[PDB]
RNA sequence: GAGCGUUAAUCAUAAUGGUUUAAAGGAUCCGUAGAAUGAAUUAUAUAUUAUAAUUUAGAGUUAAUAAAAUUAAUUAAAGAAUU
RNA sequence: GGAUUAAAACUAGAGUAGCGAAACGGAUUCGAUACCCGUGUAGUUCUAGUAGUAAACUAUGAAUACAAUUAUUUAUAUAUAUAUAUAUAAAUAAUAAAUGAAAAUGAAAGUAUUCCACCUGAAGAGUACGUUAGCAAUAAUGAAACUCAAAACAAUAGACGG
RNA sequence: AAUAUGAAUUAAUGCGAAGUUGAAAUACAGUUACCGUAGGGGAACCUGCGGUGGGCUUAUAAAUAUCUUAAAUAUUCUUACA
């Protein structure tokens, strides 16, 4: 509709992706001294010595 | 006469009487007052304007609107 | 199931209302105003919408013959107050967004455009009357007021005997009908065209964009819909004799020509007490009779507003005719009887005028209290796309026939100029019809100049001066 | 050929569009009677006067 | 001539255009998609600013005649999306240019 | 939209239409039957100018 | 012919001519042409009523709004052949005009033949400036003829003086007899006067066509003999 | 009927290249089921009942006795020298039905040839069948629903 | 076609080369026994002495094999190798012998493209 | 490039085709199958299909009124000329 | 699948003026198994059959929906101040748009839908072989190898034309 | 009986060079060509019967013309008159 808005977060739906400034924000996340870096969800299979 | 009808001219005619087709003059006036503002602008403007007509007793009329 | 109310319609890029109850002549309640404000808001969002044309479905019979005030009544005699006051914010709420609109409104005033209908036109710079016109403000009949921001539009663009809002008051009290070409030269219509050639007019409407990288609220844009409308003008009738004589011209701008704290005592003076020609005198009886069969309490309310929302801005005169009009559904003090009076005339028909009660002269204190917001009843306006308020409208004047102040400040301008030329009639007329760009070749331009240069101007050797 | 050049040309034209002539072909038609002197020399009038006034209108802007 | 371009690298949607014996198959291409068409349309796509493209050409191969079609079908056989929304008067969103906005 | 597309004939208008229908078809009916007779009558005004002896 | 673009959008194609530079300077007609935009839409209008007569194009009557027998005695129950017909063409084929005063003016002529012999002007004025009471037939500004007549049937109609159309007809007829017989005897009386008081007038009506008649007589003689006298000679063959 | 809607289809292709402002077309459920979307997208500018002989002014009620005579009266718009609806084609052909799951018309709004369906253009209408009732395909996505492909509308 | 009809059989012709070898039994090369040396005239408008030689094949096929090179020394019952490769001016001629195969020498003293003339390099 | 060439092969390289005049409308029509295609409204169902009811725009039947004297088959006649 | 299907041809029985393959003669010609002339058999005709082929052509399968004009006839209907006028169809002609390699098509060779037939370089070839049908002549069905890079249509400018 | 092989024997056809006997076709191609069919002839081809245009739509005259204020008035006219 000629008045309908549209934003970034109705594309990300429409493309099925996360919206664009949640990517850049996991990226961020991503260096060794950044915040939010976090590796425990894998640590879930059983392992013998 | 309705013989020689361009149909492209539909939408300007007003009827058909005595063999020819109606000019709607409501209209002719309408498009009449926008041509004659566009000939105002252009003169206001100063752009050359050139009339043309090349049947027989135009001349007068061309002569002194030029 | 049942038809729309409003019927909404896409012309190119103008967007069509069109009023659709033709039984009640298009009568606007509060279903009407809430959908017309609300998708008015929706199209000034748009980016593909470059005009609205509010029309109706009835014509030639009506535009608008006003607010629907006969429910309102009922709902007073029920205590339904505050559907009473939800009528009136949803038509003021629209008559706002309507003044304050950045993109043309373009209405068609062909029929009957009383009471809510003058204030879907007079709010808009583009207002076309035709032969079926036939506006007025027969408010004071029904103990209402002048209503729908009247008190702040016809004080600034009536054309004759408006220097100090004379001809605005007499248009709002006596309730007089003006029809067709004489509301276009008393400046109510901007334009005047043909019914017949509405249709071709509403296609052209609809055809136009603007140019390059304008918008359509740009200055540019109102001038190309201005020129569109022009192209449809056509001569008045050979006939026409303009409504007002300069003799009844005279009688107005005399006999309503009151000061800062005026009353309705002081314009019945001057009716009782006028000498000058025979049919100014007796014009003068005229008005006076009628304005004895009106409600005392109205005359004096509107002559309080008329006199308060000539020099403020729009939102404060639109707020104060919603707390005036909800402080008199509610009347706490039984100083107005627009309740009572608007059953005798709408809900029951009856010719003869109500008789009034409350004849006596309010105060100074009391006219305050029925302008003035209540602390208790907490009423404004709905919030509009605009959101802008101003003391003169941006356009009116650019489109209509200029007012009687216009051509005295030319007068005054040309004859305190160094040229030390003469001030003639004759320039006068050219300065007006083939000068200004927006008011080239206006219809009945240069009648109205002789209308005002006969009855304003003094002629003394080949120059003019203003009386 | 003269509305041809025109065309070519990015002149805009404005020509009297008789009932058996082509409307899209100029800029601005007028649909009117193309073959009486009175009916053109009447819409040539008009125009000619309309350019007057212009050309008055632009001489006094120079002037003041 | 002016010829419409999506932003200034494409063309808007798919053409299929005939110009006398010349069917041409035009389609739109992604950024960095570079030309990928005949190569007389690679020429005219060059000079008229077009960068990504994919097209085949049916029928006629006739360089003279796949040019002069060519020049046809990116001005007869385009619109832009602006020119579709006031039509229709109807808002046209560009996905892919929202979701990289603010 | 709402408005249904088809109105379904009420019985009695079914009964109103079947009665000018079977009027149509016997008025026709009766009408060629008294053509025919009215060239019956002006044949025997003839068949005395007719010869079968 | 086809529908041009290139007359109507020079404005754009000069736009971009601008915008690129192909083009240094703005043409003049550049900024009156863009605030007058041409009209461009070229589409064939439908019509739905005969400005002429007021008949309504477009309508079909429903068999539900002919509830009566015809003419025949027989009831209408179901749509006929012409009413399953599209008939999208008379939108917007272009009414003819018809006027009930053109079928009076047919019947003035054939009743008076030697009307027509009497010149008219078809030249007109100012249609606008005519202001005629048509109460009475004559009217200054215009000749007493046929049309006169006409007008005065018609507001004798419109008055409703008279109900049927030849009644008015005959009453205005009467009205026009007796204006003409006062021009005639005007027109003799002051022939008569002049020539008693001396004037004298060189060629008459009468002598102009002898004058006449006598040039093509002339002429005619020549040749009535030369070919009297090719015919002898051929003919001795 | 498939049949009547590639008829209706090439209808108003022959009437856009003439520029005619109204036509009519057959008075049944899916003929108006179709302009009425084509209404809401603006490819039309109105949609009125009428009969043979052109549009209704005032309401009239339509029986067994009138069927036979109605039509569909649909305004064509036209923008700047040129026709909004230029082309009208179905997809779904009467010899050669295509019915898609929600799964295959995403795949079709998104650049993918499905079935020999060129995909979706911009500013294109594709019209989806479902249950009989016409919508936008991309309303059919948005409510899970599998459906005919009709028509594409541009 | 209609769709029934494709659906009958109706549909483009395939595009794909057409062996122009059929003797060879879709082979690279097949041995043969030269029946007859001889000397061909060239089409219009070629004029020379092509030499050609008659060749049965080791599957009974005798076909017409072009010798190239300038010089060679097949003769009769010398044992070729026939590769496909028409001679274009020669009508008939669809086949080749491959020099330094067999009884068929190498070029004498070529010097340039040898391998395709059976020319060993020169120290 | 430790490969290069050549021969033998496979895939790709235009039906997002055509049939007055270039390859291509069957001499013509009738009609069977068609796992060919095909009206309207409503209600169900397991749904572009099925079923039921209802409808008359396609396709038919019978009359009435008006019009026309051709096309088949058969029989009975006429005419100018020729030998 | 069925039926009908020009001319020629064939099987029987009639007919046979004129025309007329062939044949035999007369001319023409360097020659003239021809064109022209004569005599003129089959055939051309009728009855009962066989056969199912033609440039059997609009070199254009059938059906349905739809799109801008004019002219001219025809048909039906309507009206009257009675002989025209107004309507709605059909046919034909010239066109717009559209289509097309173009010539052009024009209500289709346009916009669409449905069904059938048919085509896939030239030549070989509508031939060979087989089969079916027929008294027969034949008709239908219908290949491959070898060879070649051709072959064809519309249009353009010339040259030429007894 | 089928399939395959060779085969006495026998039929059709292509290309290549290359003359010979005629001059059938393309122009009115010097007898319009071609389709079907029949007969005849060194060879192309000739002849009969019907069909087709992919040949004649290439289509282009038995000619004959008239009266109202010729001007002190129309012809001039520049936003004037009304
Ligand atoms: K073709
Ligand atoms: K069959
Ligand atoms: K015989
Ligand atoms: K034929
Ligand atoms: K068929
Ligand atoms: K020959
Ligand atoms: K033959
Ligand atoms: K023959
Ligand atoms: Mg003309
Ligand atoms: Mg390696
Ligand atoms: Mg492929
Ligand atoms: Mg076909
Ligand atoms: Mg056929
Ligand atoms: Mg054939
Ligand atoms: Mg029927
Ligand atoms: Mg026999
Ligand atoms: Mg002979
Ligand atoms: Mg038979
Ligand atoms: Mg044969
Ligand atoms: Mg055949
Ligand atoms: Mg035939
Ligand atoms: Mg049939
Ligand atoms: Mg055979
Ligand atoms: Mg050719
Ligand atoms: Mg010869
Ligand atoms: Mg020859
Ligand atoms: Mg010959
Ligand atoms: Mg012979
Ligand atoms: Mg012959
Ligand atoms: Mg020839
Ligand atoms: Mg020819």
């Amino acid at each position: 509709a000629e008045s309908e808005p549209f934003g970034p977060v109705d594309a990300a739906h429409v493309l099925e992706l996360e919206p664009a400034v949640e990517t850049l924000r996991n990226l961020s996340t991503v260096g060794e001294h950044s915040s939010g870096h976090q590796q425990s969800t894998n640590k879930n299979t059983k392992v013998i010595y | 006469s309705t013989s020689l009808w361009r149909s492209s001219t539909q939408s300007y005619i007003y009827g058909e009487y005595k063999g020819i087709h109606i000019i709607d003059l409501n209209q002719t006036l309408s498009y009449l007052k926008r041509a004659a503002k566009v000939v105002e602008g252009v003169s206001e403007s100063g752009g050359i304007i050139l009339f043309l007509g090349t049947r027989q007793g135009q001349k007068r009329g061309l002569e002194e609107a030029a | 199931t049942d038809a729309p109310p409003v019927l909404f319609t896409v012309q190119d890029t103008a967007r069509v209302i069109t009023l659709n109850r033709p039984k009640k002549l298009n009568a606007l309640n509060a279903e009407m105003s809430e959908s017309m404000f609300k998708t008015l808001n929706e199209y000034a969002k748009s980016d593909t919408t470059n005009l609205v044309i509010l029309k109706s479905s009835n014509r030639p019979r009506s535009f608008c013959a006003g607010g629907d005030v006969a429910t309102v009544a009922i709902f007073n005699f029920n205590k339904e107050f505050a559907k009473s006051i939800k009528f009136f914010t949803d038509e003021y709420s629209l008559n706002f967004q309507i003044a304050t609109y950045l993109k043309p409104i373009v209405t068609f005033m062909d029929g009957i455009t009383m009471g809510g209908g003058v204030g879907l036109s007079i709010h808009t710079p583009f207002r076309i009357a035709t032969e079926n016109t036939k506006w007025a403000m027969p408010e004071m009949d029904i103990g209402f007021f002048p209503d729908v921001g009247s008190t702040f539009a016809l004080p600034r663009i009536v054309t004759l005997a408006n220097s100090n809002s004379q001809m605005a008051l007499y248009l709002c009290l006596t309730g007089e009908v003006v029809t067709g070409a004489d509301a276009y030269m008393l400046g109510l219509a901007s334009h005047y065209v043909s019914s017949e050639n509405l249709d071709a007019l509403q296609k052209r409407l609809g055809e136009i964009s603007p140019p390059f990288n304008n918008d359509p609220q740009s200055a540019y844009f109102f001038g190309m819909v201005n020129e569109s409308i022009d192209e449809f003008v056509s001569p008045l009738p050979k006939d026409y004799v303009f409504k007002y004589s300069n003799e009844k011209l005279n009688v107005i701008e005399a006999c309503f020509n009151l000061s800062k704290n005026g009353t309705i005592e002081d314009i019945m003076n001057n009716l009782r007490q006028y000498e000058g020609s025979a049919e100014g005198k007796a014009f003068a009886q005229e008005i006076k009779t009628k304005l004895l069969t009106k409600s005392p309490s109205s005359l004096q309310i509107a002559l309080r507003l008329v006199q308060e929302n000539s020099r403020d801005h729009i939102e404060s005169a639109i707020k104060r005719d919603l707390y005036t009009a909800a402080n008199m559904c509610m009347n706490q003090d039984s100083l107005v009887e627009f309740s009572e009076a608007t059953k005798h005339k709408l809900i029951d028909k009856q010719r003869v005028p109500y008789p009034w009660t409350k004849k006596e002269q309010l105060f100074v204190s009391q006219l305050t209290s029925i302008t003035s917001p209540k602390p208790s009843l907490p009423m404004s306006l709905l919030r509009n796309t605009s959101n802008v308020t101003w003391t003169q409208y941006p356009y009116h004047s650019k489109y209509q026939l200029p007012t009687e102040q216009e051509i005295a400040a030319y007068i005054e301008k040309r004859t305190n100029d160094d040229t030390g030329a003469k001030v003639t009639e004759r320039e006068v007329l050219n300065h007006f019809a083939n000068v200004i760009p927006s008011r080239r070749g206006k219809l009945g331009i240069q009648s109205l100049c002789k209308i005002v240069c006969e009855r304003k101007c003094e002629e003394v050797n080949d120059g003019l001066r203003w009386k | 050929n003269a509305l041809l050049e025109a065309i070519k040309s990015r002149v805009p034209t404005i020509a009297i569009i008789d009932t058996d002539s082509e409307p899209s072909l100029v800029t601005y038609p007028i649909p009117g009677n193309d073959d009486s002197l009175r009916s053109v020399n009447f819409l040539l009038g008009v125009l000619a006067r309309a350019g007057q006034r212009g050309l008055q209108n632009r001489l006094a802007r120079n002037n003041e | 001539k002016e010829i419409p371009r999506y932003e200034n690298r494409t063309i808007y949607g798919d053409i299929d255009f005939r110009y006398h014996g010349v069917k041409l198959h035009l389609r739109s291409a992604k950024p960095g998609f570079g030309l990928r068409v005949n190569h007389v349309i690679f020429e005219i796509c060059e000079c008229a600013g077009i960068k990504d493209l994919s097209g085949k050409v049916y029928k006629s191969r006739n360089d003279m005649n796949i040019a002069k079609g060519t020049i046809e079908a990116f001005t007869k056989a385009q619109k832009t999306l602006d020119e579709v929304a006031l039509g229709r008067g109807k808002k046209l969103v560009d996905v892919r240019k929202v979701y990289y906005s603010s | 939209m709402s408005q249904p597309l088809l109105r379904n004939r009420s019985p009695e208008e079914s009964e109103l239409l079947k009665l000018k229908r079977n009027y149509n078809r016997s008025l026709l009916n009766f009408q060629a039957h008294k053509k025919k007779l009215n060239e019956l009558l002006n044949l025997y005004h003839v068949a005395n100018e007719f010869i079968v002896t | 012919m086809k529908i041009q673009t290139n007359a109507v959008n020079v404005l754009q194609r000069t736009s971009a001519y601008l915008k690129s530079g192909l083009l240094k300077e703005t043409p003049a007609w550049y900024n009156v042409v863009a605030s007058i935009p041409p009209s461009t839409k070229f589409t064939r209008e439908p019509r739905f009523k005969n400005p002429s007569n007021g008949h309504i194009i477009g309508k079909l009557v429903d068999v539900t709004e002919q509830p009566h027998a015809n003419n025949k005695g027989l009831y209408k129950t179901r749509p006929n052949s012409s009413d399953k017909r599209v008939g999208v063409k008379r939108l917007y084929r272009p009414p003819k005009l018809t006027y009930v005063e053109d079928r009076l003016r047919s019947l003035f002529y054939k009743q008076h033949p030697w009307e027509l012999s009497r010149p008219k002007i078809l030249v007109e004025n100012e249609i606008g400036d005519e202001n005629y009471d048509w109460s009475h037939m004559l009217q200054i500004g215009r000749p007493l003829d046929g049309e006169s007549v006409i007008q005065r049937t018609m507001y004798l109609i419109k008055t409703k003086q008279y109900g049927d159309m030849v009644e008015a007809y005959d009453h205005a007829r009467y009205e026009f007899y007796a204006l003409r017989m006062q021009e005639e005897t005007e027109q003799q009386v002051a022939l008569e006067e002049a020539e008693m008081f001396g004037s004298l007038f060189g060629v008459s009506a009468i002598e102009h066509g002898i004058q006449k008649e006598q040039e093509v007589l002339d002429v005619w003689e020549k040749k009535v003999v030369e070919e009297t006298e090719l015919m002898a000679a051929r003919t001795s063959n | 009927s498939l049949v009547k809607l590639a008829n209706t289809c090439a209808h108003l292709q022959n009437c856009s290249k003439v520029r005619v402002a109204l036509t009519s077309i057959p008075y049944t459920k899916l003929q108006l089921q179709f302009a009425y979307n084509l209404y809401q997208q603006g490819f039309l500018s109105s949609l009125q009942k009428g009969s043979t002989m052109g549009p209704d002014k005032d309401f009239v009620e339509v029986t067994p006795d009138n069927i036979s005579t109605r039509r569909l009266w649909v305004g064509l718009k036209y923008r700047d020298n040129k026709p909004v609806l230029s082309s009208c084609k179905l997809i779904s052909k009467p010899n050669s039905r295509i019915h898609l799951p929600m799964e295959d018309m995403k795949k079709l709004c998104s650049g993918v040839t499905i079935r020999n369906i060129k995909p979706l253009q911009p500013g294109e209408l594709i019209l989806v069948r479902a249950h009989n009732n016409i919508m936008d395909i991309n309303e059919a996505i948005s409510k899970k629903l599998d459906g005919e492909v009709l028509c594409r509308v541009k | 076609a209609t769709l029934n009809q494709i659906k009958r059989g109706s549909g483009p012709p395939r595009r794909k080369k057409i062996s122009t070898a059929p003797q060879l039994d879709q082979c690279p090369q097949r041995k043969g026994v030269v029946l007859r040396v001889m000397v061909l005239k060239p089409k219009k408008p070629n004029s020379a002495q092509r030499k050609a030689c008659r060749v049965r094949l080791t599957n009974g096929n005798v076909v017409s094999a072009y010798i190239p090179g300038e010089g060679h020394d097949a003769q009769e019952h010398s044992i070729v190798y026939v590769r496909g490769g028409r001679c274009q001016d020669l009508p008939g001629v669809k086949y080749h012998v491959i020099r330094g195969a067999g009884d068929l020498s190498g070029v004498v003293n070529r010097i340039s493209s040898r391998s395709k003339y059976g020319a060993k390099k020169p120290s």
